[PDB]
């Protein structure tokens, strides 16, 4: 008995340090929400995130692996610097703690056995660790000038055994740079040494490149004021001449910066070039191996590669990315959003530029020897709380809204373009349904291709499907749509969305084209250019929007739950409250979108749970002030009345409630935060009424709760989850409780848990759960139980 | 130079006001209940700014950056802008919301990307392209103290709070929630913070006289509980869409002619005391939805010509700038003096100081300044002696030729100085204070720093 | 001049309460703490009935620039409140050319 997690969705964030690779094992590890996400993606599988490492409390800032040793460090906004060790080949661990900076850090960078740390508070920190015992201590804490400065960037260089440098930049036009030398366990001789000249705005990015020819190399240097210089250093018998002691005309500009660092030690620094031509602020400078070649990042989204000039001697950029106009989701002139860092390799020879998006979409290009380029498959997620999940009818592609506004539609890639099976299927993200201002609380599926959703407004919204997403759709997760011909044509780019189009005014630009993958279901792709992989992040944004139905109103305040008839006719619907008449319930019919005018008052606070029991005769109403409802249904006008009551079931709210399937006969379950489960059961002997039967207790509060669709050798399933981010896995008949497990802690969401939902439609002998949480994540389990 | 101002725009929401009411207040145009929803109240989603605003979905850092960036392609050059906000009332809504506001505000301008909003404003405070303040909109239930702090740490300088009315029967058949006397003790507990506080008013109201419009005005500069640093005057105009329009639907309301109305603004225009600055009686107003009233392109360009019949010309601030540089230079000026008026306002003795030319009456720089009270004071900065605070600053003495042998090549940059040491010596002689604080925006906290004042939490202050 | 309704809800006033409804873990309540709201009357008004040291003439006043007049007196209101208590009040009229 075990499971497979299927799937891990997560966005990035929008710093600039957060990115970092391993050479020697390409593993990309970059901070998101308040754990660290690690990804791959040299593997002919594209599957994506696998493992978010947790320990932080606040959103993690600085991440850096030290160059070819054993460790990696982590920085956080909780005021606090991490220490994790390999202890697997692809996993790591928390080790070591720092306890100094009650501000928190901005600038990290390190080498092998010292750790650089910018603390806001206005100092700057250096460590080394011990001969044999990993804890790395502290070797100087000082501060370039108090009150007046404060570091944004570090970087660092290793001259020789003991001897080392440190550039500083930050809010000021010059760039510092001091020097120290080993000792002990501390450092001995270190202050401030020189102050280049240079831009007319903060310093941005630093980069020190290897050392090639001993004692002479480069540093680049990028400014707000969108110009990016070079200086060059030499180390002794090396270093420029006729400055001293030779009648020659000194510029003002071309001051030469020597330094005796030591007794047998001397450096000087010069200006070299000056480089221009951007749109906006500078926001990442990455070096190279083989090629003396710059990745410049602006805040345009632009991308640009810098190449010496060996004919004018001033360097002149040898590739320009990034030619779509975008600005934000919605787009009307200009492009924005910019990139945020980079990271730049090659595995034989094509070389990979892959950058951090606007929506936290990685966008990733390979290219062939700098000349042709091609985009990648990349990734995609949430970038606030993920609120509120949904399946489909049939138990396939699942819709799971957030407070981003990023509606969304995942499906499996089942159809591995060579006309057969994927021999191990891999989940991603294939429509993107909705955008819009308000932040799309609710969302329910009623047939194979419809939804009704609702935000923060008082109203509630349907909509509907377009073609070329059918097609799309039964070619890659292929399972077939039946009379799907009936809908009409619709559009693909709106300039502003509200919803997609579904109407003569406008068409679909992309012609019916199979550009490979042709050997599976031909000639099913409605009218687009196959792709060989699920939609690109050029595509999500503004492609893959269904357009809206129908508008209905009601509520007197933004929409809290809803729920839909078994039959697929009426649906139910409350908005949340804390007064006696607006807590109540309305209820709408699917073939005319019109309100019926009874109401149903029973509660007085805010309706938490709206679920219809498993046949169309009674609705369940639970709330917070601890009392539930059932209602009974008049099957000839589909009006309600109320039946059966409750009013102490518990002492503390109650969070949520599921059913039981027709074959046990009609129990239910309810969950509050007395961290207590109850299941009530049906008696109706000495009186018709539902009895309680038995509850079991937890030591946090209870969030939410799934049942299984069916039974499994006269025994049900059952799934609760905690407010800590745990899982509980249990089985269960009348009166027995047969746990079954609890999920381990090194797999799931540290944050709390807000919905669970199990699936139904069981293939490859296992079954499906959608875990939604607001920390940031949505995330399937699989379940093989034997 | 290159001051700028950048408007930016706030999510929909519903002013709580209503809850007690059940409407909003008559002459407020659209809403979130109204046919546009979109858009938040007394702006009906038309306006530049507001399709600006639309296609970012409402956000502050896309809509800030974009106008800077427009602003700075189009010719003009930025270092000094500032912000105000606009919209129904911003200080309702939940506590994150506006300390994320804030904070991207901020770092949009500073380029900083964190959070902990005092290490945001320490970084701003040390960033080119300063921020000079911000406007925020408020009313007057929401002026307490803690809200007052809010605003103190979030940068903000000057507030606008209306009032639109003396008279009592107004403020309930208006449906706004405040009786008119409680404004007075607003105004008492903002002014001694150091918020510059600007009113607005309304003419033609329903059963309103021109009488009674002749001396609400009256009543409201001369008694000296409403005197303030600012106005605003905006004539009555029917939009078909508000509370207004069913009142002329059914016959239960009339307007004024345009011969009144120029009256009426001409003989206001003649009271205005002299350190008060009349921001626009020709205000901007949407206008083919306009279904009753009078245009008002042009009111002041005949309202002047009315004064030059009647006498008495204006004296209000705006009309006698002489601006930082060149703007009226094409004539040598007159003789320069030191004019102070002392004044009681909101339990207080108040100074005004400025430089002018007597003659022809042309203003160059002037400072405000305030001895502090001790039934309205409650900051720890004021509470444990007696102190003064410099209200405004405001220098257009940057001017480079002048009058009466102006410096050569110094040209007027020890010019503000002058003022400073002046303030200075009626606190040291006059108030007998022993601590003199001024209040600025974030950006500008070192032109303050060199004169010796030192910082302590919001404020700028040094000893005696 | 009362207008409170709005449609898809219950609203007008005379029992209605709020339009801000926010939540928290704690079960909070109350917009305490804003002082002087609603600028209706918190009660009926208070009547004019008069003190015995007045006197009970009928006095006549002009204006300034002799167009209108008022002229004073003292009612005999009925109160309808009790249907045997009736107030002698004094109050003054306006009258014109
Ligand atoms: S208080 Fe302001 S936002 Fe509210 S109704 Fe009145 S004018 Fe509109």
């Amino acid at each position: 008995e075990c499971i497979t997690p299927e799937a891990i969705f997560i966005g990035a964030n929008k710093q600039t340090q957060v990115s970092d690779i391993h050479k020697v094992k390409k593993i990309v590890a970059f901070g998101a929400g308040k754990t660290i996400a690690l990804w791959d993606p040299i593997e002919p599988n594209n599957k994506g995130v696998y493992a978010t490492l947790k320990g932080h409390e606040a959103e993690v800032t600085c991440v850096r692996f030290v160059p070819d040793s054993d460790f990696m460090v982590s920085a956080s906004e909780d005021h606090h610097v991490k220490i994790w060790k390999f202890t697997d080949y692809s996993h790591l661990q928390c080790i070591q703690t720092i306890q100094h900076y009650s501000k928190t850090i901005v600038a990290l960078s390190a080498l092998p056995s010292l750790i650089s740390v910018g603390c806001a508070d206005g100092t700057i920190s250096i460590w080394r660790q011990n001969i044999q015992n990993d804890e790395f201590g502290l070797a100087h804490e000082f501060t370039i000038k108090k009150g007046f400065f404060y570091p944004l960037c570090l970087s660092l260089s290793k001259v020789e055994e003991k001897k080392y440098l440190l550039a500083i930049g930050g809010t000021n036009v010059n760039v510092f740079i001091a020097s120290f030398i080993l000792s002990d366990s501390g450092i001995e001789k270190c202050r401030v040494v020189a102050e280049l000249e240079g831009h007319e705005d903060w310093v941005k990015s630093l980069a020190f490149r290897h050392q090639e020819t001993p004692g002479d190399y480069l540093l680049c240097s990028g400014s707000q004021d969108r110009y990016i210089r070079l200086w060059r250093i030499r180390i002794n018998d090396l270093i420029d001449d006729s400055e001293e002691d030779s009648k020659k005309l000194t510029l003002l500009s071309n001051k030469q910066y020597k330094f005796q660092i030591d007794d047998e030690l001397r450096v000087g620094i010069n200006f070299e070039a000056l480089i221009m031509g951007h749109d906006d602020w500078i926001s990442s400078l990455q070096w190279h191996e083989s090629r003396l070649q710059l990745l410049a990042a602006t805040a345009d989204t632009s991308l640009m590669v810098w190449e010496p000039d060996e004919t004018s001697g001033i360097w002149v950029c040898s590739l320009r990315l990034g030619e779509m106009s975008s600005k934000g989701a919605s787009t009307a002139t200009g492009s924005s959003g910019g990139f945020w860092s980079c990271l730049w390799f090659t595995h034989e020879r094509m070389d990979f530029f892959l950058t951090n998006g606007k929506t936290g979409s990685w966008r990733m290009w390979a290219t062939k020897d700098n000349i042709i380029c091609d985009q990648r498959l990349g990734i995609s997620g949430a970038t606030k709380d993920v609120t509120d999940i949904a399946w489909s009818p049939s138990g396939e592609y699942l819709l799971a809204t957030s407070l981003d506004q990023t509606t969304r539609l995942f499906a499996p890639w089942i159809y591995d373009a060579s006309g057969r099976k994927r021999e191990i299927a891999t989940w991603h993200e294939f429509s993107r349904p909705q955008i819009h201002g308000y932040d799309m609380i609710c969302v329910e599926t009623v047939t194979d291709t419809r939804f009704v959703s609702g935000g923060d407004e008082k109203i509630l919204r349907s909509f509907d499907l377009p073609k070329g997403v059918a097609g799309m759709l039964q070619k890659f997760v292929g399972i077939q749509f039946e009379e799907k011909s009936e809908m009409p044509d619709s559009a693909t780019v709106p300039v502003l969305g509200l919803s997609n189009k579904a109407g003569e005014d406008d068409a679909n630009e992309d012609d019916e084209e199979e550009e490979g993958g042709n050997k599976e279901t031909p000639d099913i792709t409605d009218p687009l250019s196959l792709l060989e992989c699920p939609p690109m992040e050029d595509q999500l944004q503004r492609h893959l929007l269904w357009p809206e139905v129908e508008k209905l109103y009601g509520h007197g305040f933004e929409i809290t739950c809803l729920d839909i008839s078994p039959d697929q006719k009426l649906i139910a619907s409350a908005c949340r409250s804390n007064n006696v008449q607006n807590a109540v319930i309305r209820i709408f019919s699917t073939e005319n979108w019109l309100e019926i005018k009874p109401a149903l008052p029973f509660h007085s606070l805010t309706i938490t749970r709206l679920k219809f029991s498993k046949d169309g005769k009674f609705l369940l109403s639970v709330c917070r002030d601890r009392k539930w409802a059932l209602w009974e249904r008049n099957m000839e006008d589909n009006t309600f009345e109320l039946r059966f009551k409750n009013e102490k079931p518990h002492t503390r709210i109650i969070w949520d409630a599921d059913w039981a399937p027709l074959e046990f006969g009609n129990v239910f379950v309810t969950a509050s935060r007395d961290k207590t489960v109850k299941v009530w059961r049906h008696q109706k002997e000495p009186a018709d009424d539902y009895v309680l039967e038995a509850s079991i207790k937890h030591t946090k509060a209870v969030t939410a709760i799934s049942i299984h669709d069916s039974m499994i050798r006269e025994k049900i399933l059952i799934s609760v989850g905690l407010e800590n981010g745990e899982i509980y896995l249990y089985s269960y008949t009348l009166g027995k409780f047969e746990l079954i497990t609890q999920l381990n802690e090194d797999i799931t969401p540290a944050d709390k848990i807000t919905r669970l939902r199990w699936s139904h439609l069981k293939r490859n002998g296992k079954l499906f759960l959608g875990v939604g949480s607001s920390d940031l994540s949505t995330r399937i389990y699989s379940l093989a139980y034997e | 130079s290159g001051i700028a101002v950048v408007a930016v725009m706030c999510k929909p929401h519903r002013c709580p006001h209503i809850a007690y009411t059940g409407n909003i207040c008559v002459y407020c145009p659209g809403g979130p209940d109204s046919d546009f929803e979109y858009s938040t109240q007394s702006y009906t989603g038309y306006e530049p700014t507001s399709m600006r605003a639309i296609r970012a979905r409402y956000d502050p850092y896309e809509q800030a950056r974009g106008r800077v960036e427009q602003l700075k392609q189009l010719g003009h050059s930025i270092d000094k802008v500032e912000y105000v906000l606009m919209g129904g009332t911003f200080m309702s809504l939940p506590k994150e919301y506006r300390e994320d506001f804030i904070v991207k505000l901020h770092n949009a301008l500073s380029g900083f990307n964190g959070n902990d909003i005092d290490e945001a404003i320490l970084y701003s405070q040390q960033s080119l392209t300063k921020c000079v303040g911000i406007t925020i909109e408020t009313r007057p239930d929401y002026c307490t103290q803690t809200h007052l702090d809010d605003m103190l740490k979030y940068g903000c300088t000057r507030l606008e709070i209306g009032v639109q009315s003396l008279y009592e029967d107004v403020a309930r058949d208006t449906n706004r929630g405040h009786t008119v006397r409680s404004v007075c003790e607003t105004f008492a507990v903002s002014k001694d913070a150091g918020y510059k506080v600007v009113s607005h008013m309304m003419p033609d109201l329903p059963n309103v006289g021109m009488e009674r419009d002749i001396e609400q005005f009256k009543e409201y500069f001369e008694n000296p509980d409403f005197r303030t640093d600012g106005l605003k005057i905006y004539p009555t105009l029917v939009i078909r869409g508000t509370g207004l329009y069913e009142l002329w639907k059914t016959g239960r309301y009339k307007s004024y002619s345009a011969n009144a109305l120029v009256d009426l603004v001409a003989r206001i225009l003649a009271l205005v005391p002299p350190w008060t600055r009349i921001y626009r009686v020709q205000r901007d107003i949407p206008m083919p939805l306009v279904t009753s009233g009078v245009d008002n392109g042009n009111l002041r360009e005949l309202a002047l010509a009315r004064m030059k019949d009647l006498g008495t010309t204006c004296r209000d601030v705006r009309t006698r700038e002489v601006g930082i540089q060149e703007v009226h230079h094409k004539v040598q000026p007159d003789q320069v003096e030191l004019i102070r008026r002392d004044y009681y306002a909101n339990g207080g003795w108040e100074t005004f100081l400025s430089y002018e030319d007597p003659k022809k009456d042309i203003l160059i720089g002037l400072l405000r300044l305030r001895k502090a009270s001790k039934k309205y004071t409650y900051r720890k900065e004021f509470t444990s002696q007696r102190t003064s605070i410099v209200r405004e600053l405001h220098v257009y003495g940057s001017v480079v030729p002048l009058h009466s042998r102006d410096p050569r090549k110094f040209q007027h940059q020890g010019f503000g100085t002058l003022l400073m040491e002046e303030a200075e010596r009626i606190a040291k002689e006059e108030h007998g204070s022993e601590k003199i604080s001024v209040i600025s925006g974030v950006g500008v906290r070192n032109y303050y720093g060199k004169l010796g004042y030192e910082l302590d939490g919001p404020y700028m202050s040094k000893r005696i | 001049v009362g207008w409170g309704k709005k449609e898809t809800q219950f609203r007008g006033k005379g029992a209605r309460a709020m339009e801000r409804e926010a939540l928290a873990s704690l079960k909070a309540s109350g917009l305490v703490g804003n002082q002087l709201r609603d600028p209706t009357m918190p009660y009926m008004v208070d009547t004019g009935d008069v003190t015995a040291l007045d006197s009970h003439e009928i006095t006549i006043s002009w204006r300034g620039d002799c167009d209108y007049f008022a002229v004073s007196s003292v009612e005999e209101v009925p109160d309808e409140d009790d249907e045997t208590k009736s107030i002698k009040r004094r109050a003054f009229r306006v009258f014109s050319r």
